[PDB]
């Protein structure tokens, strides 16, 4: 809507009608949705050192189990590189909602998580 | 639906037959102009030369020929330089 | 149907100018005496620098100098001509045809050059 | 600038770009100023 | 200051003449002449726009034209008026248009 | 439709308004401009990208000033693409049975819940985040306050983003 | 409008006129006649008299009339 | 070939060597037209020669219509000589021909395809924009419209002995593409 | 080559009032930025209507060919980035007729047809001559016609084309003509005024063109076509 007021602002003001069709760039929603989901850098591609990382993952296709589990996994909001116990750990209320076992080893410990099963 | 083809955009046709049915502005003789360009020095005292160019309705060139032996421009830090319709 | 029309345009005349008459300090008397007038009035050529060597290439330019002939004074809205005629979408105006006067309201004409 | 000091500019828009060069300069050789705008490579990717 | 264009016509002659008539007679100054015909002429331009709701049709030949000022100065010869309810004859005829 | 009706006015005043959002399926284009729907294997194989083209209906109101209104409405406009979640209700694996699936190639234990994106099949991975609109007391032993009670509040239908006192 | 544009067509015709070689003072109504400003407003004539034919550099006011000033201009 | 071009409209330009006002001539010259708003020129037309001039407020004038190189310099000494009958000093100055324009019919219908196929470097053929084929001759500089029906059109010459010499170039191709 | 300034952090960053003191500048060439906005609306118009990114290098090569070439400069860029896109659809086999480019285009049919010809005179190439077929796949497409409609299209006009029975006529009222020929001869129908649509031909041409092809109507379908519709009992206007 900002590109399709600002084309449409150049031709009111010249004191031509516009046309609507024109005024549309379908590259914005269709690239900007691309984007996101083929790099995983979330938000905007200009605006990427904001932007959320790793939210979007190749699915991974090792085996059939891998596929279903990458499928329902959960990133904690804590940053990777930063280290702290606490929200590593296996928190009491994650019964029946988060399985209380699988979780990667090393930097990703009790960070990434899987949804338990119901 | 959508993009069907079009040898002309129907906004175009108009702002085009719009054009042509106004014509080209005609450069009208000196003496006219000036007495109109006067006229216009009474309403207001200082006058922009795009917005002077409507009233006046001669080419950009002709007004600015004819503006040129009279009037002067005098600089203005505030937004720019703009033309003055007094000959002194 | 036109003499009527023709005292419409006299109360119209009279009523426009009664403000006029107002502005310049002239005594109403005026407009009465004029109506009165008015209305009794109506009822191998190397070197070509010279051209003399063509003559009569012109016709009488009295046609014009006269204007004794019906006269036809109105507006156009579109004047079109295509290479042998020329057509004309004249609007409102009026007509002096054999002294009679026309009015009309949508004129349409094809005339051939 | 060169051109500025040349073709005698104003001061401010000599101070403004001797600001630039400041900063151009600066992040030539340490990009992690603190509380400094980073340099960016035309993509959000911090110049190295 | 206006269009001025039915002066020079049957009711616009009778005006300008009478308005003489006052004038050698000291009645009217030549100011008040001039407003006079200058009312008129408005007058008559919105009469016949507004009182004026009939169609006419004619066919001729073209002789010469002019053009100036947005002024045409048409001279057809041979000029066959024909309207509905009357069919109208004649020799020559100038159509003099404005806009 | 939360978007605010575009005005536009410099004299004649024009307003747009986007209606009603339509969805197709998934389809590609041959470099001959002909439209065909797009398979997810034709997608894996060719590097496309599963999307659906995106219409909107809008309304284009203009006001000339002289008393008189105009309106007309460009029924399903593009605006563009939307990738699409295979097995997803818009997708067109939505309601194979798995003898349909088998003919277009596709696993019918396959479970969906992915796009693909250049013929990569990408998965959202689920960002946890504290919860929004709630009062949260915390102490920090070592910043200037005893206490802390934030609240990370959102606009309903996550409007404009998340606003913390 | 009114009050300030009936000057420059006066100092105009001023200035032709001089071009043809008339230096003779002229007289605030005299000129008036020959631009079509008959019409003029009183209080529009006054400020001529007072303000508009001295201030300018252009205006030298010889025995009471007004006249060019071509001595100051390089000729 | 047994064909020979006949020409449909010749352009000549000539100076009158003197400065003239656009709307005195308008207002008396018989046919003249003069609309500034539209162009900037005065547009006049004589019957008898059947050709139309445009006259510009520098003395220069184009005169077009005629049919022959006669014709088009007695039409254009006839305009110069009205606008001389009004006051003007107009003369008869440098008097060129500056385009004729040619048209034909080879009798047969001709297959442009194949033509623009083996005449690529000089041949434009686009149904699109156009349902005749222009066909640009470098020998001669001289513009033919090639139509389907056979009919051909010539145009940009500033000669009789091009428009003919244009058309008998073209011929044996036209004939080689008979349809 | 060029660095962008990021966006300020601390307090040091910004101006005594509120302003960034760090500001990016436009350093671009007018020559590079009028191209970089003709490749920005090169790829807005593709986008329209679908046009693969290939097609889309191909007129961004072109465009630059001819703005570096100079032969246009004098014509609005947006006319020859239209021109430009128009040639690419041609030169890739998949031409575009001049009023769907014009449909995703501001500049009109006209304008893209003047600059298309002083493009191919300033690269001195050429474009091979469009065919009624080079329209059938994405008119009959668009249509929603079935394979065997569109084959019997295909064949009716390349047959009418090689009969000559439409000569000097447009390839794409050849192809619209055909496509409602073998339309009204299955099930799916289309009337003028839908294959005029997309076709951007007006229904009287149909007609016209229609109507040369009509009376050897047989001939030109294909001899394997089920004919829903008789080929006696075909329209006759």
């Amino acid at each position: 809507l900002k590109e399709v007021r600002i084309y449409a602002q150049k031709f009111i003001d010249r004191g031509k009608d516009f046309n609507l069709e024109l005024a549309i760039k379908t590259r914005i929603i269709s690239d900007g949705l691309k984007y996101s989901l083929a790099t995983g850098n979330w938000g905007d591609q200009k605006k990427a050192h904001q932007a959320r990382a790793g939210v979007s993952q190749v699915l991974n296709r090792l085996t059939f189990a891998s596929t279903l589990s990458h499928l329902r996994r959960l990133n904690s909001p804590i940053g990777r590189d930063g280290k702290l116990a606490k929200p590593r750990q296996l928190h009491n209320t994650l019964w029946g909602m988060v399985c209380p076992a699988e979780t990667p080893e090393g930097h990703a410990v009790g960070l990434v998580k899987n949804l338990a099963l119901m | 639906t959508n993009y069907k083809p079009v040898a002309n955009h129907q906004y175009n046709i108009e702002y085009e037959r719009k054009k042509k049915e106004d014509g080209k502005r005609a450069r009208a003789d000196k003496q006219h102009v000036l007495d109109m360009l006067f006229s216009a020095f009474e309403k207001h005292q200082y006058y922009n030369l795009k917005d002077l160019v409507d009233i006046t309705k001669q080419p950009v060139v002709y007004l600015k020929e004819i503006l040129k032996e009279i009037g002067v421009q005098n600089v203005k830090g505030i937004h720019k330089n703009t033309w003055e319709l007094k000959p002194e | 149907t036109v003499p009527k029309l023709y005292r419409s345009v006299i109360e119209d005349v009279i009523n426009d100018v009664r403000d006029i008459f107002l502005d310049d300090g002239v005594d109403e008397q005026v407009l009465m005496e004029l109506k009165t007038l008015w209305e009794n009035k109506l009822m191998g050529q190397v070197e070509e620098e010279p051209l003399n060597s063509e003559d009569d290439v012109s016709d009488e330019e009295g046609q014009e100098l006269f204007d004794t002939e019906n006269v036809v004074v109105c507006q156009y809205d579109k004047i079109h001509r295509s290479k042998n005629k020329w057509k004309f979408h004249l609007k409102d105006g009026i007509m002096n045809l054999n002294g009679r006067d026309y009015i009309f309201s949508k004129a349409i004409g094809d005339a051939e050059w | 600038l060169r051109r500025n000091e040349q073709n005698g500019a104003a001061a401010h828009v000599i101070a403004e770009d001797v600001k630039l060069l400041q900063f151009h300069v600066a992040t030539m050789v340490d990009n992690e100023l603190p509380g400094l705008p980073r340099a960016m490579q035309k993509s959000g990717r911090p110049l190295k | 200051m206006a269009y001025q264009l039915y002066r020079n016509t049957t009711l616009g002659n009778s005006l300008q003449e009478s308005l003489d008539e006052l004038i050698q007679s000291q009645q009217i100054t030549p100011q008040l002449a001039l407003q006079v015909l200058l009312q008129f002429d408005k007058a008559i331009n919105a009469a016949l726009a507004q009182r004026v709701r009939n169609r006419v049709n004619f066919r001729g030949s073209l002789n010469t034209y002019r053009f100036c000022d947005n002024v045409w100065t048409f001279v057809l010869n041979d000029v066959e008026f024909r309207e509905v309810t009357e069919l109208i004859k004649v020799d020559k005829v100038k159509i003099v248009a404005c806009d | 439709e939360d978007a605010p009706p575009i005005d536009l006015q410099a004299p004649p005043r024009y307003l747009l308004k986007f209606e009603q959002i339509y969805l197709s399926k998934p389809t590609h284009w041959e470099r001959d401009g002909a439209p065909s729907p797009m398979m997810p294997n034709e997608a894996r194989l060719r590097n496309l990208t599963y999307s659906a083209p995106l219409y909107v209906d809008i309304t284009k109101t203009v006001i000339k000033e002289g008393e008189e209104q105009l309106q007309t409405q460009h029924q399903k406009t593009f605006i563009g693409k939307i990738p699409i979640m295979l097995r997803s209700t818009y997708c067109l694996l939505n309601g194979l049975t798995d003898r349909d699936l088998c003919e277009l190639n596709e696993c019918p234990l396959d479970p969906g819940g992915y796009f693909i994106i250049n013929g990569s099949e990408k998965v959202l991975i689920a960002q946890e985040k504290m919860a929004t609109n709630t009062v949260y007391v915390f102490a920090k032993k070592d910043s200037k306050y005893a206490y802390t009670g934030e609240c990370r509040s959102c606009l309903e239908n996550s409007s404009r983003p998340t606003s913390t006192i | 409008g009114y009050k300030f544009g009936v000057l420059a067509k006066i100092v105009n015709y001023m200035k032709t006129r001089h071009q043809r070689g008339d230096t003779h003072p002229l007289t605030l109504d005299e000129i008036l006649d020959e631009t079509q400003h008959l019409d003029i407003g009183l209080k529009q004539k006054q400020w001529l008299m007072t303000e508009a034919l001295v201030n300018n550099p252009k205006i030298e006011v010889i025995d009471g009339k007004y006249a060019f000033k071509p001595k100051y201009n390089v000729r | 070939s047994g064909i020979v071009p006949q020409l449909q409209n010749i352009v000549s330009t000539v100076n009158l060597g003197c400065k003239l006002d656009l709307k005195t001539i308008a207002l008396r010259a018989r046919n003249a037209e003069y609309n500034p708003k539209r162009f900037a020129a005065v547009i006049m037309r004589i019957r008898e020669p059947r050709t139309t001039a445009l006259i510009f407020s520098s003395g220069k004038m184009v005169c077009t219509g005629a049919k022959s190189e006669e014709q088009s310099r007695l039409a254009a000494r006839k305009y110069a000589r009205v606008v001389q009958k009004l006051g003007f000093p107009a003369k008869f100055l440098d008097f060129k021909i500056q385009n004729m324009v040619g048209s034909c019919d080879v009798k047969f219908p001709i297959r442009l395809e194949g033509l623009v196929l083996t005449h690529q470097q000089f041949s434009s053929y686009e149904p699109e924009l156009f349902p005749g084929l222009i066909y640009r001759m470098i020998k001669p500089r001289i513009v033919l419209l090639i139509f389907v029906s056979g009919k051909v059109v010539l145009t940009g010459a500033k000669v009789r002995a091009e428009i003919y010499e244009a058309f008998e170039n073209i011929y044996p191709i036209l004939k080689g593409f008979r349809k | 080559l060029s660095t962008m300034i990021g966006k300020g952090t601390g307090a040091a960053s910004f101006d005594e009032f509120g302003n960034s003191k760090y500001q990016n500048r436009r350093t671009m060439s007018s020559s590079d930025r009028a191209m970089m906005n003709a490749f920005k609306e090169i790829t807005t118009m593709a986008d329209r209507i679908n046009l693969p990114r290939n097609i889309v290098d191909r007129t961004n090569n072109l465009f630059k060919q001819v703005y570096e070439q100079k032969s246009l400069k004098g014509r609005a860029n947006d006319a020859i980035a239209s021109a430009c896109l128009y040639i690419a659809c041609r030169q890739e086999g998949v031409p575009r007729t001049f009023k769907e480019i014009c449909a995703v285009s501001r500049i009109s049919k006209k304008e893209i047809g003047r600059c298309f010809k002083l493009i191919l005179k300033a690269l001195e190439t050429s474009v091979d001559l469009i065919t009624t077929g080079d329209f059938m796949s994405r008119f009959c497409s668009n249509l929603c016609l079935p394979k065997q409609v569109q084959m019997a299209a295909t064949h009716i006009a390349r047959k009418a084309v090689e009969l000559d029975l439409v000569p000097g006529r447009s390839p794409i009222s050849v192809a619209a003509a055909a496509i409602y020929m073998a339309s009204q001869a299955s099930a799916e129908k289309r009337t003028q005024k839908e294959i005029g649509d997309i076709a951007g031909v007006a229904d009287v041409t149909i007609r016209q063109s229609y109507r040369l092809i009509y009376p050897r109507a047989p001939d030109l379908f294909p001899t394997d076509f089920k004919f829903d519709t008789p080929v006696d009992k075909l329209p006759q206007l």
